[PDB]
RNA sequence: UACGAAUUGAUCCGCAGAUAUCCGAAUGGGGCAACCCGUCAGGCCCCUGACACAUGAAUUCAUGAGCGAACGCGGGGAACUGAAACAUCUCAUUACCCGUAGGAGAAGAAAACAAAAGUGAUUCCCUCAGUAGUGGCGAGCGAACGGGGAUUAGCCCAAACCGGCUUUGUGCAAAGUCGGGGUAAUAGGACUUAGAUAUAGGAGAACCUACUGGAAAGUAUGGCCGAAGAGCAUGAAAGCUGCGUAUCCGACAUAUCGAGCACCUGAGUAGCGCGGGACACGAUCCUGUGUGAAUUGGCGGGGCCCAUCCCGUAAGGCUAAAUACUCCCGAGAGACCGAUAGUGAACCAG
RNA sequence: UGAGGGUAGGGGUGAAAGGCUAAUCAAACUUGGAGAUAGCUCGUACUCCCCGAAAUGCAUUUAGGUGCAGCCUGUUGGAU
RNA sequence: AUAGUAUAUCGGUAGGGGAGCAUUCCAGCGACGUAGAAGGGAAAAGGGCGACUUUUUCUGGAGUUUCUGGAAAAGCAAAUGUAGGUAUAAGUAACGAUAAAGGGGGCGAGAACCCCCCUCGCCGAAAGACCAAGGUUUCCUGAUCAACGCUAAUCGGAUCAGGGUUAGUCGGGGCCUAAGGAUAAGCCGAAUGGCGAUUCCGAUGGAAGAACCGGUUAAUAUUCCGGUACUGAUAC
RNA sequence: CAAGAAAACCCGCUAAGUGUGUUACCCGUACCGUAAACCGACACAGGUGGUUGGGUUGAGUAUACUAAGGCG
């Protein structure tokens, strides 16, 4: 599944639309990348699949809360 | 439920045999029909199964016929009382059989 | 045709039980559906009985899977056609495909409308109105406010602060977890039923003579019943021949019905740039990508924007009714068809 | 040459002929959108009575179409 | 049409206007019918004109209808129009390889064709014999000749009924794997899902378990019987 | 020279731990099958994989004539 596992950020569906308004169909893909962390409260490692808004989410509250609030909404599985 | 039965005396009410009396035969309850004894005889063609013409009893409707009263001779109707239920003629007001 | 059952109550009807091979979600493993091959525990004897044995999501146990009308909500999404050509636009947020509920679903309790005059949740009907708008300002598309109705209903958290317990850092402090406190817009808060119904049943009035006729229910007399003159059947057209109808009566089962104080009031959120989408619409709402506040003297809206004034309190949640539909069950009807009609199918019918 | 597999529709496959893809191929078949659209051709059913044309002008991606005028007819009011 | 009988007018395509008939059903007031309704055949008569109507008689054997108003599935001659039926071409084309028939008996209502016999002719690396695929009772026997058989038929691969297929070794299957398929752990992806082992499935191939000759039935035969062999388990 | 499947059956290795008798389950087995029975709407001059296929003549499984058997 190709879902960001903090923020649950996944593709959209819009439109190309040219000088002449011609409208296609077209895709807005995630910035979704796969990347390691280091747990501090957990001294261990963890591999996530999380979009570049997600690592920003990371980095202002830190990576246990990130995963704490990940959890309650149903991201992370 | 019906208004006769096998072993009943009936009186013909209605075709070419009425006004004749007579005991109940057999009852074809799908059909609603009924023998009566010694009326509505038909020639039946037999073959050898020694052959010839047979007399039999053809079946009556059975809304043709009505229960003798059982003191007086003639057709009545009847009705059902508790006095199980029973049957009983309208005319007089006995029971019936 | 043949043999039997039954007034010691057969057949038949209602209710509750017993049995219920093989395939099929098919689930012990395989497989070309209705077949083949096992492990394990028992009992009989090369075989044969009778158990268990799939997977996935929770804690051995519990759960799910599959099928099936329409109505609901989501994810995707055409073209012919119209524009008397055609690309914006239209057809149409249709057809169609996929996912997934319930007896309905969705919505729903104002960060709302309005315009110094007021109404206060949502839904649905009649108007407003083919109006204001929108639009290669073409073809087209198309509101709301206000008024009249149906139905009516309102609530719960988080936080301040207090207590306990666990954990962590170092008695203190932080986090987590339960208990108490508390729920705003005129701002508020903290602290200082058991009967009825349903699925079997019981009773239920009253007609004679003559003619025609194969056969009267017809016709002509003379009677009678009517809370019953609806109907169907009976050798022709029956209130009084039969089954019924009006009315009344019934269930062993099972099913259903104070002052002060400035402590709190939802954050990668409101807002913004770039690219799209939905709104009647080629300020408002949603977001792929990059960013990013304040705190009641706050914040949001009133169709660029600023000032003033008015209205309201986002980033938590729950809620009946008035609305949508018919695979189906019961009761009915039709200035609807009557066998090349009416369903493709009155029979034997996908 | 036999058996069993595999490639599926703007796709397949082709010692290349636009060949072949179930007697169908310059885009298979089936069902649906769907009664697509057709300024074109053909067809349009009982009776009697009164009146009764046009095949011109202008414009048109128009010329075998259409809009307006001209010419017919109903009702109504005026005389011309 | 104008005036109220007089004057004028009455050929018509596209087209405009007026007035009527028939059909199905409904409301109302009423009628007809087994002493014969509707429908079907024949005949006669009517209508300013017509669409149509009325009467009589035969058939038929149970429904039908006037008037006033109301509502429509409300009228066919043609669409290379549809269904069903029946014609014409016409007693015509044709009866499906030019391998071929003749005679005597038989059963029988019936024989060019069926059965038996004698002669003739055709195939014979096949037009003979044994399997596979596919078919699924067509196999044998009795009864039958309606339909089927391109003629007739006593005959048949036809109709009905009865009967008939026998395995320790044959062919399969049980075992193994190929192409390919389904998957496990994993990977990818709006959904539906797409991939992915040394795992499993999957013969057209490999198996270390082994049979051949003869004879008997109307119809089976390494299967039944005879003779002579072989291969696994199991108990002492 | 173009360089000619896989796995199992059957034999190893360690790790971990002869005689007699009885008996041999399942499915197929008819018939057609270069055809009147299969694929072609037909009792259709077409198509349909493998094995066998006597004698004389011949190089021959060609050709001609014949047996068994089958046919007109
Ligand atoms: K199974
Ligand atoms: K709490
Ligand atoms: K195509
Ligand atoms: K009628
Ligand atoms: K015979
Ligand atoms: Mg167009
Ligand atoms: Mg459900
Ligand atoms: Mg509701
Ligand atoms: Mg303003
Ligand atoms: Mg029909
Ligand atoms: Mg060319
Ligand atoms: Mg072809
Ligand atoms: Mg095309
Ligand atoms: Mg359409
Ligand atoms: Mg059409
Ligand atoms: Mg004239
Ligand atoms: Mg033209
Ligand atoms: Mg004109
Ligand atoms: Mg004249
Ligand atoms: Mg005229
Ligand atoms: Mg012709
Ligand atoms: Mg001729
Ligand atoms: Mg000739
Ligand atoms: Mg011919
Ligand atoms: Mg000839
Ligand atoms: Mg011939
Ligand atoms: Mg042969
Ligand atoms: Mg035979
Ligand atoms: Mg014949
Ligand atoms: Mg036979
Ligand atoms: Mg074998
Ligand atoms: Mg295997
Ligand atoms: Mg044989
Ligand atoms: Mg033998
Ligand atoms: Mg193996
Ligand atoms: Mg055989
Ligand atoms: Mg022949
Ligand atoms: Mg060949
Ligand atoms: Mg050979
Ligand atoms: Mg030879
Ligand atoms: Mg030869
Ligand atoms: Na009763
Ligand atoms: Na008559
Ligand atoms: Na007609």
């Amino acid at each position: 599944s190709k879902i960001c596992q903090i923020t649950g950020k996944k593709a959209m569906v819009g439109n190309n639309v040219s000088h002449s308004k011609r409208r296609t169909k077209r895709v807005f893909d995630v910035n979704l990348f796969r990347k390691k962390f280091y747990w501090v409260e957990q001294d261990c490692w963890v591999v996530l699949r999380i979009s570049a808004a997600g690592l920003r989410l990371i980095n202002k509250i830190g990576l246990d809360a990130a995963i704490k609030r990940a959890a309650e909404k149903g991201f992370l599985n | 439920k019906l208004h006769i039965k096998k072993g009943d005396t009936v009186m013909v009410i209605s075709g070419e045999d009425k006004g004749h009396s007579g005991r109940v035969l057999e009852v074809l309850v799908k059909e609603q029909r009924a023998i009566v004894e010694g009326l509505n005889m038909i020639k039946k063609h037999a073959k050898p199964s020694q052959g010839g013409i047979i007399s039999k009893e053809a079946p009556i409707h059975i809304s043709n016929l009505n229960v003798v009263d059982p003191k007086t001779g003639k057709a009545t109707r009847i009705g059902r009382r508790l006095n199980k239920l029973v049957r009983y003629a309208k005319k007089s007001g006995e029971e019936i059989k």
